């Protein structure tokens, strides 16, 4: 950790050698550009932990409201199934009986 | 560069090189958990349509 | 022969010179330093803490 550390130190020294080069050139552009790599490049640590937790509470909320929709789906499939054959079964014997009672009547 | 220094000097080398060894899997791992997540969206868009 | 046919017609009006069209391109506001860096030292500060 103390060897990290001093060369965060020796990091940081370079690039404050670097702003004063800069300065002394007036690329405070370049600098800014640095600035924003280097922001780019860290990014992050340790709010690994809780992204987890986040991630695993979502894959549990997502992976339930999935079987729960396929649930609803098959719920409608089967219901408008039975909706459609009743339908038919009730046309075919209204057909019947008109041909029955046209018989008849004739 | 104040606050990437802090990050930097707020985390133990071992730490430090967790970042490259035992955070690489729990990097990987979180992007495996993402895009397991954006899979069950996109089975719930399928379905809904 | 009383047809009364209904073929397409060929009129000859032309589509007149275009106008002076307003082509004012809005100035796409780039986010400046502040705002560009703004979530990136948010992200930061989660894991300063």
């Amino acid at each position: 950790d103390a060897l990290k550390v001093k060369k965060d130190r020796i990091q940081f020294m370079a690039v404050i050698e670097q702003l004063i080069q800069m300065v002394q050139n007036n690329s405070l552009t370049k600098f800014q550009s640095m600035t924003t790599l280097e922001l780019e490049d860290q990014d992050r640590l340790r709010k690994l932990i809780f992204r987890e937790k986040e991630l695993y509470q979502e894959i549990k909320k997502l992976q339930f409201d999935r079987n729960q929709e396929n649930k609803e789906y098959d719920n409608e499939q089967k219901d408008t199934n039975l909706k459609i054959q009743n339908l038919k079964e009730r046309l075919l014997y209204k057909k019947a009986r008109a041909q029955l009672k046209n018989q008849y009547k004739e | 560069q104040k606050v990437i220094m802090l990050k930097k000097l707020s985390t133990a080398s071992e730490e430090d090189e967790n970042h490259k060894a035992q955070l690489r899997d729990l990097e990987e791992k979180i992007e495996e958990l993402e895009k397991k997540k954006n899979k069950i969206q996109e089975d719930l868009t399928k379905l809904k349509e | 022969m009383q047809n009364l046919s209904k073929m397409q017609s060929r009129l000859h009006p032309r589509p007149e010179g275009e106008g002076g069209g307003g082509g004012g391109r809005t100035k796409e506001k780039g986010k400046s330093l502040q705002e560009t860096h703004k979530e990136m030292l948010k992200n930061i500060e989660s894991t300063n803490i």
